[PDB]
């Protein structure tokens, strides 16, 4: 739940924080909760351990195919049951990814990371990323590269400066992210 | 006095066309669709790409 896999001391010895008393416990605890759903819904990966799924199914095309929203699990069958099924069939999926190919057809699997050792780095360096973006760089000016304030005569260039993007977070996040096709 | 006189020119140059025709027919690939990635898309999925395509 957050306290054991992103200690807050953890946070405050890397955003070089341990000495504001203008972050209070509860403001960290702020951020690093609305830090670890803007960037898992970013990635779309429970973290959790193993979390079973039942969900319906529609094959698409005619040669049959079975798009999953898991990427369910490395070797264990996925089983289909309902939808004019005489007895639950079990497929095996391929690592990684989440196609398959043989009143309303179901199946169901069992997605996530064997371990309770949760996320992995990339994950983490992310929200550490993210996070001290967020403490020390409101929102209430426009910035440009190393910090610095212009001008620019015309519109600021600062089209965004003002994001997540920004810190090499959403990035990092990014390389675990898989292009669709 | 036979035609075979007046026709080695034509006769050459039909050789050596043909003969580029037939090279070239084998040996152009024939392949389209160059496609291209950048440096930063982590061969593991750049796999993944590929397969989709």
């Amino acid at each position: 739940n957050l306290d054991t896999l992103l200690p807050l001391q953890t946070i405050r010895e890397h955003a070089k924080c341990d000495d504001n008393p203008r972050v209070t416990d509860d403001l960290l605890k702020l951020y690093r909760e609305a830090a670890f759903e803007a960037a898992e819904l970013y990635t779309g990966l429970s973290f959790t351990p193993e979390k079973t799924i039942v969900e319906p199914i529609r094959l698409k095309g005619r040669r049959g195919k079975i798009i999953l929203s898991a990427t369910p699990i490395a070797g264990r069958p996925v089983v289909f049951y309902g939808g004019g099924l005489g007895s639950p069939l079990e497929l095996i999926p391929r690592p990684g990814s989440n196609v398959l190919f043989f009143s309303q057809l179901m199946a169901t699997y069992v997605t996530g990371r064997r371990c309770e050792n949760s996320v992995p780095a990339g994950i983490i360096i992310g929200i550490l990323k993210l996070i001290a973006w967020n403490i020390n760089n409101p929102g209430d000016e426009v910035m440009s590269v190393r910090n610095t304030l212009n001008a620019n005569a015309q519109g600021l260039i600062g089209g965004t400066n003002n994001g997540a993007v920004i810190s090499g977070a959403q990035d990092e996040w990014f390389r675990y992210r898989r292009v669709l096709l | 006095n036979t035609p075979l006189q007046a026709i080695g020119v034509p006769v050459a140059l039909y050789d050596a066309l043909m003969a580029r025709a037939i090279d070239s027919a084998d040996g152009t690939p024939n392949s389209k669709w160059l496609v291209t990635a950048s440096r930063d898309l982590d061969d593991g999925q750049a796999k993944e790409v590929k397969e989709g395509i």
